[PDB]
């Protein structure tokens, strides 16, 4: 419904990651993706793990660092009309439990997929490129800056 | 009796998965994808994993 | 501050499995919404909506598409639970015009039949003054015959009448404060009087769940706004200490003023403000108090004077007491009560006093008659029976629903009962099922609330008899069995 | 360089990685422009307590001066209409915005009484939650058919109508070009939104053209930003502060030449201008589809509480979910809606009352010309105009006192006038003090000429 009916906060999008059971749901979604990837018959284990890493990282990048704004009308007159979700999170507070969790989890996934890929160099470079693509925007310095003016408006 | 119970369980499935508010073709798409994934998983589990769970199911049936 | 009576409230936490399933449902809805947006963009499926005129195709687009996402994909699916028209007085039973949609709620067609005798749990008449036959109706009819309907000028101009002065003095007597002023809209009261009191250089401490009118009034003024947690006295005290100690943000200077905006009863949450603690804190830290009393001016109190009587406090302690006649008295309008100097400054420097048309004569007559009946000027036994029946109904309904296994928010005294649904599909399911059984309820979803709690609000009334409550309770029990809405672990 | 490259290639991998991270460290030191001092101090409990004790707040309201002209309200002992009683003195109303005299028709009162019997007074909820009646939809359909427009939306309060319509479409980052002499409701609507506001001279298309050209120049610099910036032009059909009409055709040309939408406010001109009284669009013959949004209030002409906005469904449907005065407020009481419907029926039955009002305004405006110390401000077609001091004193208080002297002396002469009221500290462009003259179809020619003679005599006696 309309924003402000049961809560005075102008931008609810900044609290969705601080809710109850959201972290458990995130981990369960990763696990379900891994299971449905293992379900494929003709794909080997290291390929499955690198696909898990790549798909999770791509989806995370798309949702956190690509889509900007809010999916609903907001009564602060579009203050966050250009900010992405990672920038909207917690009203710009750079370190928080949710931000720490979201930054840590791809690194743990990278460690697991490096162990299960037997440290192959091709998988190493693929997973490292993906991990950098996810971890670079999380830097506090890289806040509100668009390289070469891409996705600015 | 049992048909009513199964219809109730399907209703609960619709409520939980939010399929209740979708249109029929969206329900068809979601159900087809779900059954395809379950069938593929069963095929993989039978082909590769040993039938130890099948032995447990047979023991439970007996 | 100390309480003369126990202060009981309960906000049970969400079960973890319920939260996980809620997130599953929201994710499914978001994915299918993205799919539908993709289909509509490529014209694969014809769009059933209005578009800009052909002569303005080269203009910048009026709206942003993404802002309407939840409107196109979530709100429109369950759109039929809202905006239900009625063709009768909003009493204990209401008549609802029936409508159907053939394109999934994108357009509604009106059938000839009319649903009759729907138990009303959505209207706001707490004391049951919404009647088409009575003494108030006759007084309003006489004043309509004499004065006409509507005034065509402003209070500072020729538009000030004697009825308005009578209403203001009667309101001042009813509240117990020295003086009061009356306006023609509850929203406008806040939006047009908060900017007058404070300005640039002052601080406003606003609760987490304030109404949109209070927030808009605070934004219109140039003051700084800081938000504390709902009914968290520790957070309020911490904010007060930090504001007094550290001064203004950029150029550290003492604050010109500190104003605390609070409400009597919070409608959606169902809780009552901890007034003794707020009063003690404002006395200790020398702050001013603005008390929105729209939902409690008739519901609460042994004689229905509001929260200040409910806690047995002194009305002179609250700097500004605002209120609304819409909820309890059955007529539109609003008021602000306080000391004489405040009322004079408001009469001189209020936006609605200078630029806005004043109240209507039949409305003020209805308010006067209702409030005289409440305070017992007519001498009839009515006016106390209403309050007693409202209290009994609230206690009975809340106890019966809590012992059925449901999760309920708020105090045991508030006549507003938020039942908890927790899932997006169960919102529409509950609305449709309850309408199918002749009960009218109000359901609130995600963007209005936090994500995990979506709810249904029951508004009790003094006009609800015992048989009506029993019928509603048995239907609610049946629906809760059907939809598995009994999440409570403590009692079931 | 090649030999150096070969020597570097001769090195192991860990050594080169260590050298690289050392070089990155060196860069970090070189660009560590922050000169931290390595200190940390915190306040003491007694220091906090004494700081709290020193602070003393200002009073909630400033001390009041006893000379406030607005501190005294005129008290009307009865309905404000023709032959009203103000302050206990029987007078003739020249101050209430009741142009068509619809306040006291028997038909309007009968319709209001019937709706009161059927429904009651209060609606007991917002439009979302069981506050929508059939009378509301009926009135919306009637307004849409009357204005020859697709859709209309009803607010329960005149101010909130435009004050909530404007912020719904204009957001932060957009550009609004608003006339300098715009009513307080428009100003509050523009303040509620955080868009950029660019005032232009009253009824001056040269300044509007200049501002639009400057905006196009700014657009040429950053086209990407200019493709997501919306432009609005907010004007009034008949200005309240000046009584002057607006030049629509030039505004329409400017819109179509600079891609900037138009918002029209028609509170004064809704039921007084045009052959059928549909506003200034009939007066100029402009097509209704050129104007995106038309906002009016139902108080001045229809003589009932409320307001409305009319337009195409594409623009109107947004307000049902984004207008704050609509979403978070109780709906209009049914009896007021029924009175508005009956007033619309009366207006549709006979359109000669608009011609009668026009001729009465012409007579009074022509007769009032010739005062020695007062000048008429406003057009001949306006039902309400102003009288202002030709030569004013240095300060505003003496002007207000002289105007109130004239008003009181006229009121003792059985003519009820009023003085325009403003918020001095809040108005963007404060108009000069003036006496407001309002014309009604109830007033006869003899009464109008008597009022003109009385005003002339009193003004020439007082100003001298
Ligand atoms: C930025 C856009 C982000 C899109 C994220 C897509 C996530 C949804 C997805 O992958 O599956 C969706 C495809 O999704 C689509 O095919 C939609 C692709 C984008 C459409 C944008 C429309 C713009 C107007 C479909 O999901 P499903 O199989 O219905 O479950």
């Amino acid at each position: 419904m309309n924003v402000g009916t049961a809560h005075s906060e102008v931008n609810p999008n900044t609290r969705v990651m601080n809710s109850r059971g959201i972290w458990l749901s995130y981990v369960l979604a990763i696990g379900l993706l891994h299971i449905v990837l293992l379900s494929i018959p003709f794909v080997s284990v290291p390929v499955v793990w690198t696909l898990t890493n790549l798909i999770h990282n791509m989806g995370m990048y798309i949702f956190l660092h690509t889509v900007k704004g809010t999916p609903f009308e907001t009564p602060d007159q579009g203050k966050a009309r250009l900010l992405t979700h990672w920038e909207q999170m917690d009203y710009g507070v750079q370190f928080t439990a949710s931000r720490k969790f979201l930054t840590i989890t791809p690194i743990v996934l990278y460690f697991l997929t490096s162990f299960y890929t037997k440290y192959d160099q091709i998988h190493f470079v693929l997973n490292t490129v993906s991990l950098m693509s996810v971890l670079i925007p999380k830097l506090p310095q890289l806040h509100g800056v668009r390289i070469f003016g891409i996705n600015k408006y | 009796r049992a048909w009513k119970q199964m219809s109730w369980f399907y209703y609960q499935y619709l409520l939980v998965t939010a399929l209740y508010m979708l249109e029929p073709w969206e329900r068809t798409v979601f159900n087809s994808m779900l059954v395809s994934i379950v069938g593929m998983a069963l095929y993989t589990g039978y082909v590769f994993m040993p039938q130890h769970i099948m032995a447990i199911l047979h023991y439970f049936e007996i | 501050g100390l309480y003369k009576r126990p202060f009981n409230e309960a906000f049970e936490e969400t079960p973890m499995l319920v939260a996980v399933l809620t997130y599953v449902g929201y994710g499914v809805l978001t994915l299918f919404g993205y799919l539908r947006d993709f289909l509509r963009y490529w014209r694969i499926e014809k769009c059933h909506h209005a578009t800009e005129r052909e002569e303005q195709k080269d203009f910048v687009s009026l709206y942003q598409d993404f802002e309407n996402f939840y409107t196109r994909n979530l709100y429109m699916r369950i759109r039929d639970n809202w905006n239900r028209p009625i063709c009768s007085v909003p009493g204990a039973r209401v008549d609802i015009m029936e409508r159907q949609s053939h394109d999934y709620n994108w357009s509604f067609k009106y059938t000839g039949n009319i649903i009759k005798g729907v138990i009303n749990m959505g209207s706001y008449n707490y004391l049951g003054f919404a009647r088409n036959t009575g003494s108030c109706q006759e007084a309003a009819a006489k004043v309509l015959e004499e004065y006409g309907a509507g005034v065509c000028s402003t209070r500072q101009e020729i538009g000030n009448l004697d009825k308005h002065e009578e209403l203001e003095e009667l309101v001042a007597r009813f509240l117990g404060v020295e003086a009061a002023m009356a306006y023609g809209m509850g929203f406008a009261t806040n939006s047009m009087n908060i900017p007058a009191l404070v300005g640039k250089g002052c601080l406003i401490l606003s609760d987490e769940l304030n109404h949109a009118s209070l927030v808009l009034g605070a934004r219109l003024s140039g003051a700084t706004i800081r938000i504390f947690k709902h009914n968290n006295m520790q957070s309020l005290e911490k904010l007060l200490k930090d504001a007094i100690v550290y001064g203004q943000p950029r150029t550290r200077r003492p604050w010109k003023k500190i104003l605390i905006l609070v409400e009597g009863i919070y409608s959606m949450e169902g809780s009552i403000v901890r007034l003794p603690e707020v009063i003690a804190l404002k006395k200790k830290y020398k702050a001013y108090l603005y008390l929105d009393e729209a939902h409690s001016i008739g519901a609460l109190g042994p004689t229905g004077r509001g929260v200040v009587e409910y806690f047995g406090l002194d009305p002179e302690d609250v700097d500004v007491m605002m209120g609304t006649f819409t909820k309890s008295f059955g007529a539109s309008g609003g008021y602000i009560g306080g000391k004489k100097e405040l009322i004079d400054y408001l009469r001189t420097h209020s936006h609605s006093a200078v630029y806005a048309t004043s109240l209507s004569p039949p409305v003020v007559e209805q308010i006067i008659t209702s409030m005289k009946c409440i305070m017992g000027q007519d001498g009839t036994s009515l006016g106390k029976e209403c309050v007693q029946q409202l209290a009994e109904n609230t206690r009975y309904f809340r106890r019966r629903l809590k012992e059925m296994g449901f999760i309920i928010y708020g105090n045991e005294d508030s006549p507003v009962v938020p039942l908890m649904l927790y899932m997006p599909a169960k919102i529409g399911a509950f609305g449709r099922e309850m309408l199918k059984r002749n009960i009218g309820v109000v359901v609130v979803g995600f963007p209005a609330t936090p994500i995990i709690e979506s709810r249904a609000r029951f508004c009790l009334s003094a006009a609800h008899t015992k048989e009506i409550l029993d019928t509603a309770l048995k239907e609610i029990d049946e629906v809760g069995d059907l939809l598995q809405l009994k999440y409570s672990r403590h009692r079931l | 360089l090649v030999e150096m490259v070969q020597a570097l290639y001769e090195a192991p991998a860990y050594h080169l990685i260590l050298e690289g991270i050392l070089i990155l460290w060196i860069i970090r030191l070189l660009f560590s422009k922050t000169y931290k001092l390595q200190e940390r101090s915190d306040l003491t409990v007694k220091e906090k307590e004494e700081l709290i004790e020193e602070w003393q707040p200002e009073p909630l309201v400033p001390p009041v001066p006893k000379d406030h002209p607005a501190l005294n309200y005129n008290i009307v002992s009865g309905p404000p209409s023709h032959k009203t009683v103000v302050n206990g003195k029987e007078c003739i109303n020249f101050a209430s915005f009741n142009f068509l005299g619809l306040l006291d028709n028997p038909r309007v009162k009968a319709a209001a009484l019937a709706s009161l019997k059927k429904y009651g007074v209060g609606t007991c909820g917002p439009r979302g939650f069981y506050g929508t009646f059939d009378v509301h939809l009926d009135l919306e359909d009637r307004l849409a058919k009357f204005m020859k427009t697709e859709e209309a939306i009803i607010y329960s309060y005149g101010f909130a109508t435009i004050a909530s319509a404007i912020p719904a479409y204009s957001k932060r980052g957009d550009i609004v070009f608003v006339d300098r002499a715009a009513c307080f409701a428009i100003q509050k609507g523009l303040q509620a939104s955080r868009s950029d506001i660019k005032l232009f001279k009253h009824n001056d298309m040269a300044d509007l053209e200049r501002l639009l050209k400057e905006q196009e120049i700014e657009d040429q610099k950053n086209p990407r930003k200019a493709r997501v910036t919306r432009r609005f032009i907010v004007v009034e059909g008949l200005y309240m502060n000046t009584g002057t009409i607006c030049p629509l055709p030039e505004l329409v040309k400017l819109k179509y030449k600079y891609k900037a939408r138009i918002f029209l406010e028609e509170s004064l001109s809704f039921g007084v201008l045009g052959e059928h009284g549909r506003g200034v669009t009939e007066h100029y013959g402009i097509n209704i589809d050129d104007i995106d949004l038309i906002s009016a209030n139902m108080e001045n002409a229809l003589a009932s509480i409320g307001g409305f906005c009319c337009g195409r469904s594409f623009v109107i449907d947004h307000q049902r979910l984004s207008g704050q005065g609509y979403c978070f407020s109780a709906s209009l009481p049914p009896l007021l809606a029924a009175a508005a419907i009956e007033a619309l029926n009366i207006m549709e039955e006979n359109p000669g009352i608009f011609a009668v009002l026009k001729e009465k305004c012409g007579q009074i405006h022509k007769a009032l010309q010739g005062i020695s110390g007062l000048k008429v401000v406003g057009e001949s077609l306006s039902p309400a105009f102003h009288l202002q001091l030709e030569e004013s004193t240095g300060s505003r208080e003496q002007d207000v006192r002289l105007l109130q002297e004239i008003v009181d002396q006229c009121m003792n002469r059985s003519i009820a006038l009023t003085q325009a009221r403003y918020l001095e500290k809040e108005e963007k462009c404060l108009p000069p003090p003036s006496i407001r003259v309002v014309v009604t179809v109830e007033q006869t020619e003899e009464e109008l000429e008597r009022a003109a003679s009385t005003i002339k005599e009193v003004a020439q006696a007082v100003l001298l």
